[PDB]
DNA sequence: ATCGGATGTATATATCTGACACGTGCCTGGAGACTAGGGAGTAATCCCCTTGGCGGTTAAAACGCGGGGGAGAATCCGTACGTGCGTTTAAGCGGTGCTAGAGCTGTCTACGACCAATTGAGCGGCCTCGGCACCGGGATTCTCGA
DNA sequence: TCGAGAATCCCGGTGCCGAGGCCGCTCAATTGGTCGTAGACAGCTCTAGCACCGCTTAAACGCACGTACGGATTCTCCCCCGCGTTTTAACCGCCAAGGGGATTACTCCCTAGTCTCCAGGCACGTGTCAGATATATACATCCGAT
């Protein structure tokens, strides 16, 4: 199916999905399609901060559905 | 005896004593009612349209008698000109926006009212002047749905400039230390009445005592974006802990403070991403640029903006060739 | 056991170990403490990156790709924190800050 | 066979020390610059290469290496980065 | 009438090549010939890597560009633009050499 | 004879600095003796500094010390702030 | 309670700094000498008391002891013998 | 008419006096509080030995009355003898401390 | 099993045994040779001899019998080499030479 | 505790080369730091010069060229002369 | 002041080239997993010595006033130094050839760390006087206006 | 072309407190062994430094000439020195408080050390691209003529 990524300066990529996945490889294709870091990123649909080890349909997001994309300083 | 002047538009009367009160180097209450009374003076043109008359040079502090006859006259006008506001004529509307140096001895008025021995603050801070926030305002463009905060506020006097001057929802301030946050509640509280005396319009504000890296504090710097700090001597702990607390800041929210957080120079690049010079744009003004008193060259006091599209364009810059 | 390098520990570009070496078989003190070439390396890692920083902005003003000696004088000498650590030091090919003093030009 | 070498003092020319004064920033140059700086230089290559031939007497070694050279000036002072 | 540039301008010409660019300003043969003929009265027939005649060439020049430097600004000091062998004595006194 | 160096660590921090430039071999051995000098000089100051209070340890507390001594200033602050950020995140691992 | 001095540069007075100045041989001092002279000696003082304080605040102590204004000495390449 | 030195005299004697004897210059107290003023921003709360303010006095004065033979040798070079800020500033842009 | 001591079989006064403890607990190398102490306190002994007979001979001239510091500093300034030697130094208490540049004497 | 120095040997050298003359006790505390002073500088000079080699030990060359390397011209010559004379006066018996 | 001629330097493009950049075995140095010992953290306690506060004395600092002498400014002179130019020269490049010496390796012996037992050198502490600090006043040597 | 006020020096006189010699008492230097290993030395290899040649040509030398500039001169104002009166803070001496340095005892964690594995980095080899060089022509500018 399709997904939305939407960036907080005002744009969207329009990517490939398998629902059943985890967001963890999704994020790992946004690392290989525009370099954004695994450990930097976080994405959030409506008060909803999303975990790794969970998948796109477990937390209830459809099908021509976007997630918001926001940034935090990684640290150690 | 007694000095009192009332309002002009008719609040609660202003008091002072028969006893001299003397302050500081260069506060004293002669020329106190003296500021009071050329800017009341200069907010309504029919005060000093009216009372031209026959007052001039030759009046002293301590002599009384001439003070009490130029209050009496001042009374005197200020019920008459009450009664021609009575009738059809209409005055100037209370909830109007207030002048420039207006504010500037009001504020310098809650200075005189609260504070009387400010070396007792030497205790451990330094002053701000209001000119620098001025020149700020005059930087700074702002609206109702953000939130002003400073965070470390003293006595708070910025605090009052901001709530009375221009237009955030709530104005905060914070203080840590027992003796300007003791005496700030106080200014608090003066600054509320003196906003009574002089009825001029001032939205919510709040000074408060707190350590503001706490728990409460650190999602509620998340909530806000207009912060003011006078970083010269947080430490480096302070700093780094309030930084990776302005993360969590979204779009447009604004730092004003004088050691900048991140260096003007500054490009990002794949060492430094934890650093919060990846987010901020840093902007320089240029104030008044003095305070000769302690080590002070001709610095400003730098504007941060977070801005998070930088950092989008280095991420989509990695892939070029 | 997966052996992980105590560089990549410390999320360092710099080797401790080798500072840990140089530290031990230089004769410092008898001990060294196991904290000490991290910190040691960071410290080192962190003032080649500000010299490389410096060098890499002075050869793309000079519209070169490739950091040339000439390149390290002019980030060395141009940044004066660098140019008080770095005084004493003659930087080989380095040349010279180009500053003449204004007596010479001609009104 | 040998070689010993007279005086090459006078071959640090005379446009060698216009040319080091014009890296310096100097624009006129007086006429006797040459010979005291003829004289400056010998006295600091006097200085170098004695610390120089003895830190490769040291070793006992007879080639005067680039590492010598670099640790003599590191003695006076002079560190010298780009050489080992 | 041919061409003649002020006497001053060649000067800063010179400066302003010399001072952009990273040659060596001595030449290096003669410099070979200086540094063995100082070092026959140390120790006899040494020799040399070419590595160490091009430290102590780096060092030798790039020590006297600062003392013409220092010179220069002595000079300029003195109201004048003309380096002299009293300047140069005067540099070396300051910094502690003579 | 492996006549060990600081090349490739030069290198991945230029490569992380700057993503396009690379480094010609006499800058190469310009950051080379450059590394050897900033190790020699803190190494040399923490030596006295274990010396000079009658212990025996270069823990990491001296090399912070001849860091605040050596680099001027700001350096002192950043390299004291990327060192001690460095060995906490060693620390907990 | 507590104290902090305001402006305390000018214990070092115009005739302490001409007292000074007459050691090193100085036949007559321009009147503009004296706040070149106070900035200079709170240069030189403010580097020296900064290796010394980073000295002692290294041995955990907080006492500025007189071994550790020589060792803040004896690293700006200033040696001071007589107190050890 | 009282008896008056020309100008140019006390000072000599008093270049003889100040270079024959070896006391301290500054008097100790306002070095003593110049040098806690001093100490003031690093850490607060410190203590001084008595000998560690002795110290700092005796590397003070001596750092000066170096400067001063410097600034001195300075003057007497731009043809002047009296000693002036631009000297001082010369000296310690020489000596590579500005 | 005389206990002869090693300051004692060189024939000089400097404590042999003390600098050898001191190059060994000082952390120079990590051994040191037996021809070293020997050798260094010979140095130390010639180098304390010298001084302290230029600076006899500058109390003697100035006829007192206590060598004070301005005496060591008379001693360090005169001769040339040990000035060299301890050019970095401020002795203190110690005064500087008394000379007046020539261009200050009156005329 | 026992804090140790060089002043009686100091002493003993002023009472070899001055048997008349004493010492103050500043100047004995500056003969005390030139001491040390001189040999830090010639251990110092010692140990770089016994590590540039890839030695191990300071053994009397390497004083020896620490001290032709320190001391300048005549006061390295008697210097050497006499630390050759005491290592053979120590070494024959 | 304005304005071209000649010059110099910068900007653009095509060329070679060699030095940087990256992939390959490989080997040795770094990581790891115990092991033991002592070095260092921590607490407690003694006591030196450092800060802070009296007052009395007075030498030194501050202020102010003539005034001479020195810094600086303006002017003038001539000469020493920059600038071209042509004439000399020797540096640089590019090869070849040698052997001297750096450098690596392979034994091996003297030598120095290490440790235990022994003792006197050198330490702190304590009398003890004498070299020098202070002082008083007179002779000597200036410095200057005569 | 010197006498007179005045510092400076010198010389005898007094007092003190720091050098200087003496004395128990540790504990660090000495001696006597043992053993591991580092350095000395022999020998072989093979890089590389010295030496030499000739060609090219960039550069150095010499030289005359003109001009800016360094140096001497004279003058002029101000400013810094010397001196005298006021004034003030240093300084000395003494006083107590108590903070923290210095020392000791204890205990355990951290690091040298060692043995084993393995992958990080280094010498080496090879492609190819950034830069150097050469050329060809636009801009910056310098300077004398009007
Ligand atoms: N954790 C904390 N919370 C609140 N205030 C703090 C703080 N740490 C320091 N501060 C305060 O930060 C202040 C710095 S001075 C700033 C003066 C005032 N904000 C003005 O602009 O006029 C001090 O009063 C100090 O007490």
């Amino acid at each position: 199916m399709q997904i939305f990524v939407k960036t907080l300066t005002g744009k969207t990529i329009t990517l490939e999905v398998e629902p059943s996945d985890t967001i963890e490889n999704v994020k790992a294709k946004i690392q290989d399609k525009e370099g954004i870091p695994p450990d930097q990123q976080r994405l959030i649909f409506a008060g909803k901060q999303l975990e790794d080890g969970r998948t796109l349909s477990d937390y209830n997001i459809q099908k021509e559905s976007t997630l918001h994309l926001v940034l935090r300083l990684r640290g150690c | 005896l007694e000095l009192r002047l009332k309002s002009p538009v008719g609040a609660e009367p202003a008091v002072y004593p028969w006893p001299l009160p003397v302050y500081d180097k260069h506060h004293d209450a002669a020329h106190e009612i003296i500021e009071t009374i050329r800017w009341v003076c200069e907010e309504i043109p029919d005060l000093k349209l009216a009372m031209e008359n026959y007052v001039l040079i030759d009046y002293d502090t301590k002599s009384f008698e001439s003070m009490q006859r130029l209050c009496d006259k001042y009374n005197r006008a200020i019920d008459s000109i009450h009664q021609l506001w009575k009738g059809t004529t209409q005055p100037m509307k209370l909830n109007t926006r207030p002048s420039t140096g207006l504010l500037r001895h009001i504020l310098q008025q809650v200075y005189n009212h609260s504070v009387t021995d400010p070396e007792k603050l030497n205790n451990y801070y330094g002053e701000t002047s209001f000119d620098l926030v001025a020149q700020m305002i005059d930087e700074i463009k702002m609206t109702d749905d953000d939130l002003f905060v400073d965070l470390g506020s003293g006595v708070g006097q910025v605090v009052l400039q901001v709530a009375a001057a221009t237009n955030c929802k709530h104005h905060y301030g914070v203080e840590k230390a027992d003796i300007p946050a003791k005496y700030a509640e106080t200014m608090d509280r003066e600054f509320r009445k003196w906003m009574k005396w002089y009825g001029k319009k001032h939205a919510e504000y709040t000074l408060e005592r707190g350590d503001f890296l706490s728990e409460e504090w650190r999602e509620r710097i998340a909530n806000t974006s207009v912060i003011f700090v006078n970083n010269f001597a947080f430490g480096p702990e302070v700093d780094h802990q309030l930084k990776e607390r302005f993360a969590n800041m979204k779009e447009g929210g604004r730092i004003v403070s004088s050691k900048p957080f991140a260096p003007l120079n500054f490009r990002i690049n794949s060492r430094n991403l934890s650093d919060i010079g990846t987010i901020m744009r840093v902007v320089e003004l240029s104030p008044l640029k003095g305070s000769v008193s302690w080590t002070g060259k001709p610095v400003s006091y730098y504007l941060h903006t977070i801005d998070r599209t930088i950092l989008e364009n280095y991420f989509s810059s990695l892939k070029n060739p | 056991a997966k052996a992980k390098t105590r560089s990549s520990r410390a999320g360092l570009q710099f080797p401790v170990g080798r500072v840990h070496r140089l530290l031990r078989k230089g004769n410092y003190a008898e001990r060294v403490g196991a904290g000490a070439p991290v910190y040691l390396a960071a410290v080192l890692e962190y003032l080649t990156a500000e010299i490389l920083e410096l060098a890499g902005n002075a050869a793309r003003d000079n519209k070169k790709t490739r950091i040339i000696p000439r390149h390290l004088q002019l980030a060395v000498r141009n940044d004066e924190e660098l140019n008080k650590l770095l005084g004493r030091v003659t930087i080989a090919q380095g040349g010279v800050l180009p500053n003449i003093q204004s007596v010479l030009l001609p009104k | 066979h040998r070689k010993v070498l007279r005086d090459n003092i006078q071959g640090i020319t005379k446009p060698a020390i216009r040319r080091l004064a014009r890296r310096g920033g100097v624009k006129r140059i007086s006429g006797l610059i040459y010979e005291e700086t003829r004289g400056v230089l010998k006295v600091f290559l006097e200085n170098v290469i004695r610390d120089a031939v003895t830190y490769t007497e040291h070793a006992k070694r007879k080639t005067v290496t680039a590492m010598d050279v670099v640790y003599a000036l590191k003695r006076q002072g002079r560190t010298l980065y780009g050489f080992g | 009438k041919p061409h003649r540039y002020r006497p001053g301008t060649v000067a800063l010409r010179e400066i302003r090549r010399y001072q952009k660019s990273t040659e060596l300003l001595i030449r290096k043969l003669p410099f070979q010939r200086l540094v063995r003929e100082i070092a026959q009265d140390f120790k006899t027939d040494l020799r040399f890597q070419s590595s160490a005649v091009m430290a102590l060439q780096e060092a030798s020049e790039a020590y006297l560009v600062a003392l013409f430097e220092d010179t220069n600004l002595c000079a300029i000091h003195a109201k004048r633009v003309t380096i002299m062998p009293k300047d140069i004595q005067l540099a070396r006194r300051i910094r502690g050499e003579r | 004879t492996r006549k060990e160096s600081y090349a490739i660590y030069v290198y991945k921090v230029l490569k992380q600095v700057h993503p396009d430039t690379g480094i010609s071999s006499k800058a190469m051995s310009i950051m080379n003796s450059f590394v050897n000098d900033v190790f020699e000089r803190i190494a040399g100051e923490a030596s006295r500094l274990a010396h000079y209070n009658k212990r025996s340890t270069i823990t990491s507390r001296e090399i912070q010390t001849a860091v605040r001594l050596l680099l001027p200033g700001e350096l002192a602050k950043h390299a004291v702030s990327e060192g001690t950020k460095a060995v906490t995140c060693y620390t907990s691992a």
